[PDB]
C-alpha cells in the first residue's frame, strides 16, 4: 500500500512541445 | 565534435528547491521560464521506452500527444510545488506509461531522465540555455526524414 500519487492520466492542455516552448525561448 | 551529456550515469540524489521568497520553483519572469519548457521537452525526447511506445502506437492514435503531454505533466510540478526531487519526476514517468501505454519500466530508464530535468532548473537558475538550444538543433536531424524528407544543401 501508499499514496496515491500525482500520477495523471491523459491531456493534452499542458504538454510541450519542441517547438512551441522554442519559439519563446530561443 | 562535441560528445555525449550521459551513457547510464548522472546522479542518484538530484532535487531543487525554490528560495525563501517562493511557493513553487517557477522562475519570476514568463520570458526566462519558457527555458524551461523547452529544456525538457528535449530530454522526455530522448527516452527510449516512451519512443518505442508512440512508434509501436501501444497508447492508440492518441500516444502522438501523450508523447508531448509526458513533458507537461513534469513542467507542473516545478509550477505548484517549491521543491522536486529526481524521485518525483521519474514516478511521474513510470506511470505515465502504465496509465494508458500498458508499458511497466522497471528498467530504471526513466532515472537518467528524471535527473535531466533538475539541471535544466540550474541552469535557467543564472540565465544559461546552451544544452536547451544545443539539444533543440541535434533534434531537428532526424525530423528531415522521420516526419518529411528533404534534400539538404548546407555548406556554412
Amino acid at each position: 500500500s501508499g499514496s496515491q500519487h500525482m500520477r495523471p492520466r491523459f491531456n493534452r492542455e499542458n504538454k510541450v512541445s519542441p517547438a512551441d516552448a522554442a519559439k519563446k525561448a530561443l | 565534435s562535441g560528445s555525449h551529456m550521459s551513457t547510464q550515469y548522472i546522479d542518484e540524489t538530484a532535487f531543487v528547491q525554490a528560495e525563501q521568497g517562493k511557493t513553487n520553483l517557477m522562475f519570476s519572469d514568463e520570458k526566462q521560464q519558457a527555458r524551461f519548457e523547452l529544456g525538457v521537452s528535449m530530454v522526455i525526447y530522448k527516452w527510449d521506452a516512451l519512443d518505442v511506445a508512440v512508434e509501436n502506437s501501444w497508447g492508440g492514435p492518441d500516444s502522438a500527444e501523450k508523447r508531448d503531454w509526458i513533458t507537461g505533466i513534469v513542467v507542473d510540478l516545478f509550477k505548484n510545488e517549491k521543491v522536486v526531487d529526481a524521485a518525483l519526476i521519474e514516478e511521474t514517468l513510470l506511470y505515465a506509461m502504465i496509465d494508458e501505454f500498458e508499458t511497466n519500466v522497471e528498467d530504471d530508464s526513466a532515472l537518467p531522465i528524471a535527473v535531466e530535468v533538475i539541471n535544466i532548473y540550474n541552469d535557467c537558475f543564472n540565465l544559461n540555455y546552451n544544452k536547451v538550444e544545443k539539444l533543440y538543433l541535434e533534434w531537428q536531424e532526424k525530423q528531415r526524414t522521420k516526419k518529411s524528407k528533404r534534400v539538404v544543401h548546407i555548406e556554412g
